[PDB]
């Protein structure tokens, strides 16, 4: 009964207004690119619309015709059609209304669940914040992976790069980072809440559905936006999805809040851009990518800033995901993005199969912020851990004397300490506890095949018996002398009792 | 270079460049109407099956083609502008797109004398009184002195209403688009 | 607002459907075939439990 | 409508309609041919001209010939009457058995399922192959891809999978052979006729065959994958059933595109490939998903040009698959068969929460030991296996035993080698690899595992070797 | 319940769009052209 | 003159003029923009059209937009009033501090100094970095290069040089950030404000900054180098004084030139580079010179794409530099920082008649011992260290001690290492390496030499290591 009533509610409010609008005739349509004739006042990279309600962008302004790219399917556009200019640069909805919604590259709800109630729109192609608004990266972005929070820390406003081969665990790191923010978003203070945006570029719809259900299971869609431009979406959409998501995150960082955006991958945005550019007839470049392929990314990753307290104080972290071919980091797009981003997180298949998961290659992984953007407890402990692994990696290729034998023992203990599962990120204090136990010669007695058992049991024991100590470490944010003495006695007791 | 006077509507391509050259040449010395009439004349002169067959064969030397065209132009007593234009098109081998040049100059001269092509599309034909009020209102759209050039096609694909094109301006009071709009908004 | 003849036309068709909705009109066999298909699929994905009330438990101690 | 041919270049024909233009993907019929020549529209060139791709040989087309618009894209017959038949790109039977009598046609250019239709279920499909089942477990309803150069075992593996999976399958099945040998299609047809999977004289056929084999022009190879996709989409959506969809070889779908792209006046991409490689692959491959209306368990054989996995085509396909299986020529040269590379092969359901903890632990142990052996190989090749510690020699021995054990005798290779085909249930695979890993069989010779079923057969072989 | 709601929705949609496409053939030309010419006059008045 | 946009393709705008055309390299101002968009003429296409590269985003441009012709190339404010400020390519300030109030505007395009103006004098510039001072010593008025891939220490090294040379340098200084991260630009601004070279209160600033960071369209990155170069040139000539000029990186100038060449109608060259790579780079690097009227010490950071020193861009840049310090990733992995490669770095003044016979002999001895070490590493991969001639082990030990002793802690890398920065006077470096070669330390362990200043600090570190042994 009420189904038809709510159906009518939609018609009751319509768009009566018909206006006198400028137009153009489609001289030629093919491969997703139209050549409109007319539109004498259409702007550059403006949004136009076709006779069937299908949108497009006027990318080329040639003297005789306008080269338009169609944001959708192309079979429905004929020759001699009509293109009406909307008189507005391409823009997307923004706001907290988008949280928990799966949307396409243009901000249209994709999961049903009604429409988006956004009250504001933002232009995708906005300039990055200047030099003055920013401020050095201060807070830590808690990722939940021990090896990332300890050895290659990420701040808020940094632009890490997750680069590896196919199926080494990049999207897994992204999902762990997204899921971990649940503890902060559930709390009270707004200075720690981090809203997450996941841009899925070129991934088949099944993968994005799996990801969305995984986030829902971990109850992580309360604060996550998913901008999906999947494989079957015309190239002009996969080219624009990163910019739409970055605008949705620019809103947060401009309104004093903190956001995290994860482009996944950028190596597929590059391919979509290449297809667009080749079908507009623009001359190719190296590997057929257009000349403006560095710009494409540099203008996009430069929007992940850390505003100073005069501009709200908000921040927007970025975690672009690149995909190399057989570890050839020396390729074109990988090198561009490596020279664009701050840090890197190298995942290697040789480490993935050797049992080290996440495969993070701590030897090559870097983070310019480093010291800054790390909690004091983690700063204290991960430093000694970093030195110990650095020494271990030198003498590792073989396998006598007591000193070097114990050095290898400690290195191996720490190595098996850094392993982890999927979608089970750890609180920072728990990571500190585990790493402290491992680095203070305690595990040197145990076998290295049992270190996982220890780690797990120790976590389960501490999370219940010694919740107070973990709360102390979190609140005070350092391993004070009394906290260190406690940690010492807890570890000494537990080790023997196991 | 000589500061050519630009045409009102920019036509582009090979025909565009030749026609813009002709228009700039004629606009100075003020021979636009006569040269347009001569262009319309050559539109038929070259179309003659014998001449067309003798000018579309690329194995008659350009010399012979230029000589024949000079003879025709002399036999027709043309302006030096049109004779030189035909000679230039013949030397450059651009005769196969001469009708394109005439069409371009026609489009370029129509705008010169202030005309804005118009199109009206409806499911069925119209009664002449309604067409008269359409003429009046559309002339209301135009500016001062801008004659109108109405064209009334009949498209039954649309379910009714009206569609009007005036230059690049477009107004769609057609049943089909409004059905589409309601169906889509209601579907959301 | 009383001038958009198609606006009132669509509203009128909607009203007529409302009145005539005693049983899905113009349903055709496709209506029943679909309904059955997706109801069957939902039944599998949920379960085969006693589809009237609360099933009982009779748990087992250690 | 009625247009006239104006240009005919290769398989690309330009047709000029003075009256209404046909939309894109719309099919036209060249009027005046001995057989049916269908031209699928692809572009509007302006001046009332459309470029089109011909679905058959274009020899004999005369400029000015007449072309009649058909009003709808290539529509093929779909239904339960396309089981046991053989079709071609345009739906015409090619088995010489009479017209395919169906009351319902499907356009081959439908759109992909929306996002609200995907299904997140993830089961495991047991194939009876040790290497596939242990390291890269195939999933029911997911996409599977067999990557491999020329002559490494793609078709033998896919025929083994046909045999196993589609003998124990109560649902329908669809084999779309795009760009493969015609005699292979004939052998498949007759193997099914013999094996009862096709009844020429009944209505209990469970396999629909489509064939765009290599002898056909690029326009037919390009659009023959879509015909199989449509035949399977019907059995999924309408019949609401679970379908198997075997494709062999899907590379020939993209390759064919690059043959026509050149003639469509498009700037070539990285290596002569069409600029639209990934978009076309995406639009084809996102119609093979398992939605909420049904399930498609698609297995696709993918050809790696010049054994180059860095090529744009396989590299792009990798992102459209749940489980991959990278057949390797080196392993095949060692005699191992199937030549699956245990380290390139992957899977989405290789998760301790799906396969278990013994399965997951065993798979990871096998992978770890194989990776250690791969690391040692470079030194072993030059310095010799004498400059190795004892742990390293143990690793080498175990790794070689495991490499040999992953080899298996297929039933489809009974003719090749004279062995007997073997299926290895999952529990037996896991147990055998557990035993090899623990070291229970360090006293056996490594050649006792070569081409055996369960491990007890390896022990029997080792005993026979002693005699 | 949700599936019934949405499916009856879609059937609603199709039924109504059909009915309107049959109806629109009705005899309203003179009046429609009159109102459309009025709209053109109003649009012209705003135009300048 | 007034013209009219007729095409917009990417960053390239085609503008049609009805009156006389503007000469190549002129600046045109687009009319109807909220901000200031400046196009620069690059070609005359005939039919009164001129192609141009936009110095800003070309979004919202409409075919037909009127354009004004300034009549001169881009003219930037120059003078002592630009010190302590920040600028765009087009010279407008981006420090949110008000207009730059100068009396002199200088065009960013100028001819290079003629051959009759070249200074031929060289004297070492002591930077306080052991490896640089020993093996590839710099020179006042000479052009320095800092090659190396990504993540090897180019920015840290250049910041360290600004910390040392610029802080205690009487003359002025200029920093042109070309196509680098904006985070780094802000970090440098604040570090300079803290140190005091940029004084926001008084008029005592000693540094002028120009920024063209990597969010800008290629037109602006290809010209911010010329803007910084113009500021430096003015300080060289009119002020008649010493100048420093730091650029980071001068590979983004080339790259930005390459991102528009294909759209300007040029066929590409060897590896997707513009045909005019060498000429375009020369017409810029030839104005960064020490004429007889002034003296510019130019330090340039040069990205080497994918560590490939044979790429056309770095390969061409090599010929325009007096000194080079090729930072190497293979040495940065080992933890030796700065990762300057001792065998792949060179200097012009590195001759016995300019530095001295002791300095030269020490440097050549170090290089020879390192090359011998490289030769031995191949054998050690098969034999092992235990099987080397008892003389070879001495070479390996000396080589490792020398390899570690070249590492040094910077005052700007306190955050990473946590150590304290050391400045090592040249005589102390020469003494340290001469002693390490002579064998006066063949008993101290290798790690004693790692990340220390003068040699005595290595002795003290070894003593501490022994005491807590
Ligand atoms: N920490 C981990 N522990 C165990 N398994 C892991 C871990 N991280 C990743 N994996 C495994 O790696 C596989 C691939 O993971 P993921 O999708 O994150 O990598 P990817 O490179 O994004 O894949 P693709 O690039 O193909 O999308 C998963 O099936 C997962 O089981
Ligand atoms: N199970 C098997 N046993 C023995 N040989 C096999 C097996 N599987 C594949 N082969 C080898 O693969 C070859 C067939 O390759 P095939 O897969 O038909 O080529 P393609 O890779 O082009 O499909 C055979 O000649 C055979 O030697
Ligand atoms: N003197 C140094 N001491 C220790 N680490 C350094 C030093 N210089 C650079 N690094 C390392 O390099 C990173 C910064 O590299 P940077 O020079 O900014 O990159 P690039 O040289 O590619 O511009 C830091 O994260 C740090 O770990
Ligand atoms: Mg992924
Ligand atoms: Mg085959
Ligand atoms: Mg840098």
């Amino acid at each position: 009964a009420e189904v038809s009533s709510i159906l009518e509610e939609r018609i009751l409010g319509a768009d009566t207004s018909v206006d006198l609008e400028e137009t153009g005739r489609v001289l030629s349509i093919g491969d997703g690119i139209a050549r409109v004739h007319g539109l004498r006042n259409v702007q550059a990279e403006e949004m136009v619309e076709f006779s069937s309600g299908l949108k497009g962008m006027s990318l080329n302004l040639e003297p005789d015709n306008v080269g338009v790219v169609v944001f959708g399917n192309d079979k429905l556009i004929k020759e001699g059609d009509i293109v009406k200019r909307t008189g507005a640069i391409v823009d997307v909805p923004v706001g907290e209304e988008l949280l928990g919604r799966v949307v396409d590259a243009l901000g249209n709800a994709i999961d049903g669940k009604g429409p988006i109630g956004s009250k504001a729109r933002r232009r995708v192609g906005l300039k990055a914040p200047g030099i003055i608004p920013r401020i050095s990266v201060r807070e830590p972005m808690q990722t939940g992976i021990k090896a990332v929070d300890s050895l290659v820390p990420i701040g808020r406003g940094q632009r890490e790069l997750i680069i590896g081969d196919r199926q080494t665990g990049k999207t897994s790191i992204a999902i762990d980072t997204i899921i971990n923010q649940k503890r902060f978003n559930d709390g009270t203070d707004e200075k720690k809440k981090l809203y997450c945006i996941y841009v899925a570029i070129g991934q088949k719809r099944s993968t994005v559905a799996q990801l969305v259900k995984r986030l829902t299971d971990a109850d992580a869609m309360k604060y996550t936006i998913v901008v999906s431009a999947t494989a079957s979406d015309a190239a002009p959409l996969q080219y624009l999805a990163p910019y739409s998501g970055c605008s949705m995150g620019e809103y947060f960082r401009d309104n004093g809040k903190h956001a995290l955006i994860i482009y996944d991958d950028l190596s597929k945005q590059a391919v979509a851009y290449r297809q667009m550019s080749l079908l507009l007839r623009r001359p190719p470049g190296r590997e057929a990518y257009p000349g403006d392929v560095f710009y494409l990314h540099s203008r996009l990753l430069e929007r992940a800033a850390k505003m100073n307290d005069a501009f709200g104080g908000g921040s927007l972290t970025a975690l672009p995901v690149i995909e190399t071919q057989a570890g050839d980091v020396s390729a074109y797009i990988p090198t561009n993005v490596i020279s664009i981003t701050d840090g890197q997180i190298f995942l290697e298949t040789e480490l993935f199969y050797k049992g080290i998961r996440p495969a993070i290659n701590v030897g090559l992984s870097v983070s310019r912020v480093g010291s800054a953007a790390q909690t004091r407890a983690m700063k204290q402990v991960a430093g000694t851990m970093k030195l110990e692994l650095a020494q271990y990696r030198e003498v590792a290729a073989f396998a006598l004397d007591a000193a070097t034998q114990q050095l290898l023992s400690r290195g191996v203990r720490l190595t098996e300490l850094l392993k982890q599962g999927q979608y089970s990120p750890m609180a920072i204090e728990e990571q500190v506890a585990v790493i402290y136990a491992g680095v203070r010669g305690y595990l040197d007695k145990l076998e290295p095949s049992k270190i996982t058992k220890f780690e797990n049991a120790f976590l389960s024991h501490v999370i219940s018996q010694h919740q107070a100590l973990l709360s102390k470490i979190r609140t005070d944010g350092k391993i004070s002398e009394e906290s260190d003495a406690k940690l010492k006695e807890i570890v000494t007791n537990f080790l023997a009792g196991f | 270079f000589a500061k050519l006077v630009r045409p009102p509507v920019q036509i582009y391509g090979i025909e565009g460049r030749y026609a813009t050259a002709l228009y700039s040449a004629a606009s100075k010395q003020n021979k636009l109407e006569q040269v347009e009439k001569e262009l319309l004349r050559v539109g038929q002169i070259l179309k003659e099956p014998k001449m067309a067959a003798s000018l579309l064969n690329p194995y008659v030397k350009r010399s012979v083609k230029v000589k024949s065209l000079s003879d025709m132009t002399a036999k027709e007593k043309f302006s030096p502008l049109t004779s030189n234009l035909i000679n230039l098109l013949a030397e450059n081998g651009r005769l196969t797109n001469t009708p394109a040049v005439i069409s371009a100059f026609s489009t370029m001269m129509s705008v010169h004398r202030g005309e804005v092509p118009c199109t009206v599309t409806t499911a069925s034909a119209l009664d002449e009184a309604t067409l008269t009020e359409l003429k009046t209102v559309l002339k209301s759209f135009l500016s001062k002195g801008q004659v109108l050039k109405l064209e009334v096609k009949i498209d039954p694909s649309i379910m009714g209403g009206m569609i009007v094109r005036i230059g690049e301006k477009y107004v769609d009071m057609s049943a089909k688009t409004k059905i589409q709009k309601l169906s889509r908004a209601m579907r959301e | 607002d009383p001038v958009q003849k198609l606006f009132v036309d669509k509203i009128r068709e909607y009203r007529t459907k409302r009145q005539t909705s005693g049983g899905p009109v113009d349903a055709g066999p496709e209506y029943q075939q679909d309904l059955d298909r997706e109801l069957f699929k939902l039944k599998q994905m949920y379960g085969k439990a006693d589809m009237n009330t609360f099933p009982n438990f009779t748990f087992e101690d250690p | 409508t009625t247009g006239r041919i104006v240009a005919v270049i290769g398989a690309v024909v330009d047709v000029q309609f003075d009256e209404g233009l046909p939309p894109i993907l719309n099919a036209l019929e060249v009027q005046g041919r001995e057989t049916r020549l269908v031209l699928e529209v692809a572009q509007h060139l302006g001046e009332s001209t459309v470029r089109t791709i011909a679905m058959d040989g274009t020899e004999g087309l005369v400029r000015g010939q007449k072309v009649l618009d058909s009003g709808a894209p290539i529509r093929i017959p779909v239904g339960p009457e396309t089981l046991g038949r053989i079709m071609n790109v345009i739906g015409e039977p090619i088995d010489e058995r009479g017209p395919i009598k169906t009351k319902q046609f499907a356009a081959i250019h439908a759109e992909a399922p929306e996002f609200v239709e995907m299904s997140v279920e993830q089961e495991i499909l047991v194939t009876g192959i040790k290497v596939v089942d242990l390291l890269a477990p195939y999933a029911k309803g997911g996409k599977i891809g067999l990557f491999g150069g020329a002559g490494v075992g793609k078709t033998v593996l896919i025929m083994e999978l046909i045999n196993n999976v589609a003998k124990a399958h109560g649902g329908y099945s669809v084999f779309a052979g795009v760009g493969e040998r015609t005699r292979e299609g004939n052998d498949l047809y007759h193997e099914m006729i013999e094996s009862g999977v096709i009844n020429l004289k009944d209505a209990t056929s469970k396999v629909a065959l489509v064939y765009g084999q290599m002898n056909e022009p690029p326009g037919a190879r390009a659009r023959v994958a879509l015909t199989g996709l449509t035949v399977a989409e019907y059995f999924r959506d309408q019949e609401g059933q679970d379908v198997l969809l075997f494709i062999d070889n899907i590379f020939r779908f993209t390759q064919a595109g690059s043959e026509v792209s050149a003639l469509l006046g498009r700037i070539p991409s990285a290596v002569g490939y069409q600029p639209t490689l990934a978009t076309d692959m995406g639009t084809m491959q996102e119609r093979i998903t398992t939605t909420k209306k049904g399930s498609i368990t698609s297995v696709q054989a993918i050809y790696v040009p010049a054994d180059d996995l860095t090529d744009p085509a396989p590299a792009t396909t990798f992102a459209h698959l749940d489980a991959t299986t990278v057949l390797s020529r080196a392993i095949a040269e060692l005699g191992i068969y199937p030549a699956v590379d245990p380290l390139d092969s992957t899977s989405r359901i290789m998760d301790p929460n799906i396969v278990g903890s013994e399965h997951y632990d065993v798979a990871r142990g096998v992978q770890k030991i194989l990776q250690d052996y791969k690391s040692l190989q470079d030194i072993i090749a030059i310095l010799g296996m004498d400059e190795l510690s004892e742990e390293d020699k143990l690793t080498v021995s175990r790794a070689r035993k495991i490499q040999r054990f992953l080899s298996q005798p297929f039933q489809v290779a009974e003719v090749f080698t004279g062995h007997l085909g073997k299926l290895v249930p999952l529990k037996e695979t896991i147990k055998g690899f557990q035993q090899i890993l623990a070291g229970e069989y360090d006293h056996l010779p490594e050649q006792a595992f070569y081409m055996v079923g369960p491990i007890e057969e390896a022990v029997a072989k080792a005993d026979k070797l002693a005699e | 319940q949700n599936m019934m709601r949405q499916k009856e929705q879609e059937h609603m949609i199709n039924w109504v769009e059909k009915r309107v496409v049959q109806s629109i053939s009705a005899q309203q030309e003179k009046e429609t052209i009159a109102k459309c010419i009025a709209d053109l006059k109003l649009l012209s008045k705003k135009a300048q």
